């Protein structure tokens, strides 16, 4: 299985610099050159530049000469790439790409997970999370919508899931919303009525910059 | 640089119909007939996904309602017929030369039969009390068109400061959309009060759509 690893975030302070990984594996690592490619949100993506991870030939998009150093190491096949005195603008998601040549022309056909970096004096904060339960009914419905506030965590993002992933139909999560340099989000799942009040249904919420996770199972109110 | 140019930035279509999405180069990225475009295509939370290389060679795993075609600086990403799960941003990009450049991306929106609101209203948990705060949330879950409104009312009384949204974006399998409406108070102005609503203007009713509950 193809696959190119990167860790879910940075968060970085103005003027200082970050080296970011992307790890390889399912292939020969050196058979193929290696994209980093920026995407701010509304603005799209924006290549960086490529290297040649067999002689560690570097190409880079004149724009960021002088901002980012790619390098390799092909002893743990992990591509690096390193961008110094960082400013807001440079708040973004960094992805690391494989590259493939036909006939001359060059795409990139598979991804890394990317990486969120935040340039900011602000202080990781670990979100609160609470469960939502609704506590009320007429008989009225089949089926019955839980919940869970992730609140005043810092900086993005966070990974929600139900039950560790064995819930994954009818659930909906919200991105997040910024106010006083804090994100709040929230997310739902919608399970039968039959299902709930005697299985046990939590929420597991994970966030990467402040290395904390926190499970709250939802208990009827 | 070549510089690439989408049209247009957003799109609506509906379900069987054919989406057209065009792309403009600045200047010709043809060599020996081979035409350097490619086409990817980004889901919400997803990394970007190839579609077509070279511009007209289909990916393995593609479905093949995808299809591109063009040459020397025009070029289109054909997608007929468009289904639910096609519900995502395309982007496109030129690698005949240096620097490499992608369009601005174009987002498609399927468009579907009406669909009203599911309302869920839950009080603060036990848990938040405790560290002095309270926030009173409402789910307005799978609804179609997304143009919607929540209104917060305490004792019969509207409330809009301390009130967060935020829409999903187009479900994949659904082509509907889901919305969250959370109205923050401190502990002590909550327990001043007996009744939270919220209620949603939606254009699948002519009068409002009421949730509410009593501490």
């Amino acid at each position: 299985q193809v696959q190119l690893q990167q860790p879910g975030a940075e968060l970085v302070k103005p003027g200082a610099s970050v080296k970011l990984s992307c790890k390889a594996s399912g292939y020969t690592f050196t058979s193929y050159w290696m994209q980093w490619v920026k995407q701010r949100p509304g603005q799209g993506l924006e290549w960086i530049g490529e290297i040649d991870p067999s002689d560690s030939y570097t190409n880079y998009n004149q724009k960021f000469k002088g901002k980012a150093t790619l390098t390799v190491d092909t002893s743990s096949s992990t591509a690096y790439m390193q961008l110094s005195s960082l400013t807001s603008e440079d708040s973004a998601v960094y992805y690391c790409a494989r590259n493939r040549d036909y006939s001359n022309n060059w795409y990139f056909d598979v991804w890394g997970t990317g990486t969120t970096v935040t340039v900011s004096s602000a202080k990781t904060t670990p979100p609160s999370v609470y469960p939502l339960a609704p506590g009320s009914a007429a008989q009225t419905n089949s089926m019955v919508t839980l919940g869970c506030l992730v609140k005043g965590y810092f900086p993005e993002p966070v990974t929600v899931t139900w039950n560790s992933g064995s819930l994954s139909s009818g659930v909906h999560t919200f991105p997040a919303v910024l106010q006083s340099d804090l994100y709040t989000l929230s997310s739902s799942v919608t399970v039968p009525s039959s299902t709930w009040p005697s299985q046990t249904v939590t929420c597991n919420v994970a966030h990467p910059a402040s290395s904390t996770k926190v499970d709250k199972k939802i208990v009827p109110r | 640089d070549i510089v690439l140019t989408q049209s247009p930035a957003s799109l609506a279509v509906s379900l069987g119909q054919r989406a057209t999405i065009s792309c403009k180069a600045s200047q010709s990225v043809d060599y020996d007939g081979d035409s350097y475009m490619n086409w990817y295509q980004q889901k919400p939370g997803q990394p970007p996904k190839l579609l077509i290389y070279a511009a007209s060679n289909l990916e393995s795993g593609i479905p093949a309602r995808f299809s591109g075609s063009g040459s020397g600086t025009d070029f289109t990403l054909n997608i007929h017929p468009v289904e639910e799960e096609d519900a995502a941003t395309y982007y496109c990009q030129q690698s005949n030369e240096d620097p490499r450049t992608f369009g601005g991306g174009t987002k498609l929106e399927i468009k579907r039969a009406d669909a009203a609101p599911t309302v869920s209203i839950f009080p603060p948990s036990s848990e938040q009390l405790t560290s002095g705060g309270a926030s009173v949330v409402c789910f307005l879950n799978n609804f179609y068109p997304k143009d919607i409104n929540v209104k917060w009312k305490i004792d019969g009384s509207e409330r809009q400061n301390g009130v967060l949204n935020s829409w999903t974006d187009q479900d994949s399998k659904d082509s509907t959309y889901s919305m969250s409406s959370t109205l923050t108070l401190t502990k002590d102005e909550y327990e001043r009060h007996n009744s939270y609503t919220c209620e949603a203007t939606h254009k699948t009713s002519t009068s409002p759509i009421v949730k509410s509950f009593n501490r």
